[PDB]
């Protein structure tokens, strides 16, 4: 790893990397998801009539 | 009786804050970034 270990967090011991990926700014999630859940509304709408 | 009296400090005494110890406690090193607060990038 490079020279790093800004913060970090332990009590046992330390220099302890988290597992896993990080995010900071991850929270347009909801709006992409709401905006789903109106596309996916609005995509059931169209197979009945055709039916 | 033949006696010696000096008159300054011994280099040896001072000021500790109650419960502050040197290594008492173990710890690993540290860094960080402080901007936007002082009197305009510090890693230290």
């Amino acid at each position: 790893i490079k020279e790093g270990l800004a913060a970090s967090d332990d009590e046992g011991q330390f220099i302890d990397a988290i597992a896993g990926t990080c995010d900071s700014d991850c929270l347009k999630l909801p709006l992409f998801f709401a905006f789903y859940f109106s596309a996916t509304v609005f995509s059931n709408m169209c197979s009945i009539p055709v039916i | 009786p033949v006696f010696e009296i000096d008159v300054g400090c011994d280099s040896s005494k001072y000021i500790m804050v109650r419960g502050f110890n040197k290594s008492r406690c173990q710890r690993r090193d540290f860094s960080y970034v402080i901007d936007k607060e002082l009197l305009d990038n510090l890693k230290v």
